[PDB]
């Protein structure tokens, strides 16, 4: 959970960026789900989209 | 003190004891080989702390010679145990309906503009009488019937629409009238009205 | 002044229910409030049940006494019989203890290591033995018997001379219902319910049937031809009247098994289904079990057979379509461990049995009440 | 333990000489008639602070005129017992309203001699009252003070007589009148009270659709009236709009879900004592302006 | 502590102190009981705190 | 002149309570006069914030009008089953006061939680320091996709460093008289509350003679408390009992 | 000796018995159905005892209490179906509803509870939908 | 009383509503609770001779 | 209604029950308190076509 803090203010530091709710709400079930559902690499992968 | 002497009178009179009935219930306890056994023997002991049932979600019929099996059974939906659908355990959103919230104000607030243009075009330089509108709107209809109530209930003659335009009501009782609208008829005396400056 | 069954009897009962008894210090409000309703439900309880209710001063219990005990009636935090015996020889202890007196726990060790009555001797230089006093000694406290505030015994887990000072409350007198012979007549534990049944002779049969109906959540039918389920039917008319009248309840009877259903569970109140998954992997199974009425022939007791391989296999198959969707706990647990579990489970809510000798598995009517599977669109995702 | 009758009965030779030496009926009365003055003194500190606050009751209703022509003022008092087998409260209470500076051994020998007899009363309501209910519970109804005395609630019309509030007094009023002789008390109380708050308090009420059916003027002069103690409240109602002038400002708020719909939809007006704008909410205004 | 709190006994002994408050006793000038119900620590308990 | 300087109700607010998603009210100066047809909320509104808000007790009895039971703040909370398919939610109700003639507010607001008969959380707090919900503070974070309220964790770690954050009803009505109303006691707060209760309920919109006012005065003076009767009463049970023995 | 039992049945829905959860799944308008056209076919089978002659006679004080504007008019709908001759009383009702066939009104006013009585008269013939 | 509610219900069938919602009435006859008591409608039934 | 159908004013036939809590007397004379009129002589009638 506090990677996933992390995580989102690393969203919330490039304010260039226009990352929309949808993708946030993505980024948010891909954290929720790891290690039991997806590795982090399809996370970053996803970051990286 | 008084106490004491009240713990004298008790010290005189009291005094049981239970003990040794633990020591043979300890040893069937040594006897109990499984722990559902002392389970149940500790029910017999003191009883159960709570009791078992199950939730359901109405009344069924009452076919005391049928089974479940033939019966269809109580089909259940499973929140699924993985976050794969949602599995929740921090707070929701609020649905943030403001859409819809502004919205609802807009029709409301544009069906009570139509209301008040339908009233302005009945306020004649701020007075209107009933028996010069024979045909009425059915909003007006009410209206005047409120203002009828409100003026004759509340003896001070003061009537309100409800934006905060304030009205009071000149009367006068002997007549026999007719309105019409979309729905129905009503026959009634007559009253006459005025508007202050509450605007 | 003339009282009437309302809101405030049926939530005074409940509470009576769903707590083991109810201490004043803590539930003023709630004591105050039966106290108002008491004059009824002692009349009540004894019309319908005929148990006794004690009132006094300082608490009021209800002596939940069961027809036929069962293993999920006991105090389910303790494990081990041994457990239990610990728990007596505290019991025994606090007889030692005058009220308010303030004693060290260990010196109720030594005491209870002294007295205890079996025949192999208990010894707290073990960790499990530590384990097990500590749980008794969690128990006490729960029920305010023992008041606790220096240290904390969960240090006492890792550290046999860890000490903490502890005050006798004045509920141990009063915490266990009366025996009124030489207990030791009492020479086993089944000479107990010819008491109870000595003093419940008049109307015998409606009390055992109320006993049973409103303590478990079910009352299955014996055999074909049990007296007491054609009793059931006999009153089964009257008793649901009864029943909308005094009670959350709604019943449901049926061939072989008659229950009582609730429509609104409080925070209090403990109900099936609930949190814990097994119950979603017995619902599961139910209706695995329902989907082949004829390879699993329910018999004519509406009851359904398979045998330990057989049920293994099925939680096999359960595993494959709904596994994806089970906890990491389960979907990581071998076949044996989840049956083991999940028919220890089913044995709590008396949904099924275990023949120990023969490996049948008796699978109850109650049990095909209710079936349970996961929303179509996951199902879809997860095993089409 | 287990012992012949001759030790049984020479220890309970022994025991109730010893018992029997303990007490003495005289240090029972003696005892008891020093905590029950104590007590009384304790119960005389209650019915001065009540009597202050009565006083301050009657002072609120009596210090403003309101536009129907009519002050109001409460009084209280002790009543008169049924009968002298209760040794009647009033006599005790003249003795307890009695200046200290008036006292004496006599008056506190006679306040004594009433405590008694209620201790009397009370163990006797003990043996009536076979419910076995403890005895804190027949003191604590024997001795509550409030029930001992009674309220008249007072009205004076211009130039005309002070009245008592009896249920054909209530009648004497006009429509409006009864709803300020019912409507008034609770703002007395509620106003004293916040004067026996501290200086943070902010003076609060809340009326539950009140007045529906009361003429536009009349709950124009309840609401004068709330304006003349100074309270800030919230108010709710199907038809009232307050549009009334003596209400200096005012802001009010529709709901709206109708038709079941499940959103709440919250349509904010305002008022300023002659006219009730639409209001788009200021700085929510402004907030919905610039988030974005 | 009040003794230590007067500058003249702020090395006050608490060995001393209680020695000197048993001679006092037995000097029947002092009086004093064990403690029966308030302990805090097990050592409170323990100590028959007079 | 004032005195040192009374309070003055100007704002409240609802986030995801009941069908209220996100609503605000503005006070004039201290008053607010709510309106609408009945059964929508107006008075359920009204309840939740007088004289619930104000010291947080929630049991059913006080929004219940009759008295009654019938229905709990938790139903409010999650919404009718039949209009919302939910059986979790957090609620979150607050006002913002202004301090009259002056510029610093003090905000006080309930967070709850409830779960369709699973049980109910709540935690209470009390902001002190001049911050305003809405201005320089904020409840409901966007991250993650839309607003979300704060959970209790993000909420007490935020407040708790400007102002109080309490998890007991007891000690929120302590903090509140003791920054708000000033009284020279908690149980006197407690006593005018349930004169406000009293006040509230709508017996009085309903029946219209004195002797209904004479019971209600009659209430509202204080009794006597415990301790006094029980040192007398617990000597002369005890000297009865002596007696009887 | 016996008891009352009601039963409901909901458009193509199985028959029961009217407990409150039936109830409460009722809308606005089928619940002041269910609950008030049973005692006013009470009031016409006890009338069916009556004489040939006898004008079938209902009432209500503060009539309809909790139903919809919508079922008030289906009300004054049924009321014109069974032919009661009736004499109510409420508060907000105006009578001014379409489906009278027709209706005569009085309004009492005495707000002020003084003891005297303040009375107008109206007329309502409604103008019922006819498509 | 018979007569009554069964016009009762004959008029509660026989007229539709409005609302789509039917309703329907009967008198259900306790049941006895010892063998020498009858259930009501029995006891009914032989109450008409 | 029903009073005037067959004329027993009795509180009964006022009450919705027929409790004793409102009574015929009053409703003749007006309410007792409400007016000093103990005395009166009145009329009532409906017509019928």
């Amino acid at each position: 959970q506090r990677l996933e803090h992390q995580v989102f203010t690393w969203i919330e530091q490039h304010p260039k960026l226009i990352f929309s709710n949808e993708r946030r709400q993505e980024i948010a079930r891909s954290i929720e789900g790891l290690y039991e559902e997806n590795r982090y690499e399809q996370v970053r992968e996803k970051l990286l989209a | 003190m008084t106490r004491y002497v009240q713990r004298i009178g008790e010290r005189q009179q009291h005094f049981r004891s239970r003990k040794k009935d633990y020591l043979q219930l300890s040893k069937w306890f040594v006897e109990c080989r499984d722990s559902e056994e002392a389970h149940k023997l500790s029910a017999v002991v003191f009883g159960s702390m709570t009791i078992q049932h199950l939730q359901l979600e109405e009344a069924t019929t009452e076919n005391l010679h049928v089974d479940t099996w033939d019966e269809a059974p109580t089909e259940l939906t499973i929140k699924p145990r993985t976050v794969r659908y949602r599995e929740k355990t921090k707070p929701g959103s609020f649905n943030s309906n403001e859409q819809k919230k502004k919205e609802q104000r807009e029709l409301y607030l544009k069906e009570r503009e139509q209301e008040k243009k339908l009233i302005e075009k009945y306020m004649t330089q701020g007075k209107i009488t009933l028996s010069a509108l024979s045909t009425v709107e059915p909003f007006i209809r009410k209206v005047l019937l409120s203002w009828i109530g409100k003026s004759m209930a509340a003896k001070n003659r003061m009537v309100k629409t409800d934006y905060g335009l304030h009205v009071k009501v000149m009367l006068d009782y002997e007549k026999t009238i007719t309105l019409q609208a979309e729905d129905g008829n009503l026959l009634m005396p007559d009253a006459t009205f005025l508007f202050e400056e509450t605007r | 002044q003339t009282q009437l069954f309302d809101e405030k009897a049926i939530q005074g009962m409940d509470i009576l229910f769903h707590h083991y008894w109810i201490l004043r210090a803590e539930q003023p409000e709630w004591y105050q409030l039966i106290r108002e309703r008491e004059k009824v439900l002692r009349r009540y309880l004894d019309e319908k049940f005929g148990l006794r209710l004690i009132v006094h001063q300082h608490f009021i219990k209800l002596e939940k006494i069961p027809v036929e005990p069962e293993g999920w009636m006991g105090i389910q935090d303790f494990q081990e019989p041994m457990d239990y015996a610990i728990f007596c020889c505290a019991l025994a202890f606090l007889e030692g203890k005058a009220v308010d007196e303030q004693f060290l726990l260990s010196e109720l060790c030594q005491e209870i290591q002294a007295d205890y009555p079996g025949d192999f001797p208990l010894d707290w230089t073990l960790y499990t033995h530590r384990k097990s006093l500590i749980r008794a000694v969690k128990v006490l406290m729960e029920f305010q018997l023992i008041r606790t505030i220096d240290g904390d015994i969960g240090r006492f887990d890792q550290n046999e001379e860890q000490e903490v000072l502890y005050e006798a409350s004045t509920y141990s007198r009063y915490f266990m219902r009366t025996y009124p012979d030489d207990f030791s007549s009492y020479q086993h534990w089944s000479e107990l319910l010819k008491e109870d049944w000595k003093l419940n002779q008049e109307d015998e049969r409606r009390k055992r049937v109320y006993r049973k109906l409103f303590f478990s959540p079910g009352l299955h039918r014996l055999d074909q031809q049990d007296p007491d389920f054609l009793y059931i039917r006999n009153y089964r008319n009257r008793l649901a009247e009864d029943i909308e009248k005094h009670s959350e309840y709604k019943l449901h009877v049926y061939k072989n098994t008659a229950f009582l259903s609730i429509a609104e569970p409080r925070q209090y109140q403990q109900v099936f289904p609930n949190s814990k998954a097994s119950t979603d992997i017995i619902l599961q199974l139910s209706k695995y079990i329902h989907g082949e009425p004829e390879r699993f022939k329910a018999n004519e007791n509406g009851e359904i057979l398979m045998t330990e391989g057989e049920f293994e296999q099925v939680v096999d198959d359960l595993r494959q379509q709904f596994g994806t969707g089970w906890a990491k706990y389960f979907r990581d647990m071998s076949t044996k461990g989840i049956r083991t579990e999940l028919l220890r489970a089913m044995k709590d809510w008396m949904m099924a049995e275990v023949d120990s000798e023969t490996s049948l598995i008796r699978i109850k009517s109650l049990t095909g009440v209710m079936t349970g599977e996961y929303p179509s669109d996951f199902q879809t995702g997860g095993t089409e | 333990q287990r012992v012949s009758p001759y030790f049984v009965f020479t220890s309970l030779e022994k025991e109730l000489e010893d018992q029997k030496g303990w007490l003495d009926e005289q240090d029972r009365q003696l005892y008891e008639d020093i905590i029950v003055n104590t007590v009384g003194v304790i119960l005389r500190n209650r019915i001065k602070r009540a009597e202050k606050w009565v006083s301050e009751m009657d002072k609120i209703m009596e210090s403003r005129d309101n536009s129907s022509g009519l002050t109001f003022s409460i009084a209280w008092k002790p009543l008169t017992a049924e009968s002298e087998q209760e040794l009647d409260t009033k006599d005790l209470v003249k003795l307890l309203q009695r200046n200290s500076k008036f006292l004496n051994e006599d008056d506190l020998n006679r306040i004594t001699k009433h405590f008694q007899s209620r201790i009397g009363k009370a163990k006797e309501l003990i043996q009536l009252r076979n419910e076995g209910s403890t005895l804190h519970q027949v003191l604590k109804e024997v001795l509550d003070y409030r029930k001992w005395f009674t309220f008249v609630l007072s009205f004076k019309r211009v130039n005309e007589p002070k009245r008592e509030l009896t249920n054909n007094a209530f009648f004497k009023f006009s429509g409006g009148e009864k709803a300020m002789a019912m409507y008034i008390p609770l703002f007395t109380a509620a106003y004293s009270r916040y004067k026996e708050a501290g200086e943070m308090a902010p003076y609060i009420i809340s009326l539950d659709e009140a007045f529906a059916g009361v003429d536009e003027n009349n709950i124009r002069d309840m609401f004068e009236v709330v304006e003349q103690l100074g309270f800030n409240y919230i108010m709710n109602s199907q038809a009232l709009w307050g549009d009334y002038d003596t209400i200096s400002s005012l802001s009010i708020c529709e709901l709206v879900r109708p038709k079941n719909a499940d959103f709440v939809t919250v349509i904010r007006y305002q008022w300023d004592g002659k006219q009730r704008t639409f209001v788009v909410d200021d700085e929510h205004v402004e907030e919905l302006v610039t988030h974005d | 502590e009040h003794m230590r709190s007067i500058p003249a006994f702020a090395d006050f002994q608490e060995d001393q102190l209680h020695q000197q408050l048993a001679q006092l006793v037995k000097w029947n000038n002092l009086i004093a009981r064990q403690d029966m119900t308030n302990a805090k620590t097990i050592e409170e308990y323990k100590k028959k705190r007079f | 002149m004032m005195t040192e300087a009374k309070w003055v109700m100007n704002r409240a607010g609802l986030l995801n309570f009941w069908y209220y998603d996100d609503e605000i009210f503005p006070f004039s100066d201290g008053k607010l006069l709510l309106r609408g047809t009945n059964g929508s909320g107006k008075s359920v509104t009204m309840q939740s914030f007088l004289p619930v808000l104000l010291d947080g007790k929630k049991s059913p009895d006080r929004l219940d009008p009759f008295g009654s039971k019938a229905r709990r703040m938790e139903d409010y909370l999650l919404g009718e089953k039949e209009v919302v398919d939910r059986d979790e939610r957090t609620g979150y109700l607050f006002i913002e006061y202004k301090k009259a003639g002056v510029e610093r507010y003090i905000t006080t607001g309930i967070g709850m939680q409830a779960k369709r008969h699973k049980g109910i959380k709540s935690w209470y707090f009390v902001i002190t320091d001049n911050r305003r919900i809405g201005y320089d503070f904020e409840l409901a974070h966007s991250q993650l996709g839309d607003r979300v309220p704060f959970s209790a964790k993000e909420l007490e770690n935020r407040i708790g460093e400007g102002g109080y954050v309490v998890h007991t009803q007891r000690e929120y009505m302590e903090l509140v008289n003791k920054y708000i109303f000033g009284f020279q006691s908690n149980e006197a707060y407690e006593d005018l509350i349930k004169l406000l209760i009293q006040l509230r309920s709508p017996k009085l919109s309903k029946d219209f003679k004195p002797t209904v006012i004479y019971e209600i005065l009659e209430s509202a003076l204080p009794p006597l408390t415990d301790d006094e009767l029980r040192h007398l009463s617990d000597t002369i049970e005890s000297m009865d009992q002596t007696q009887q023995q």
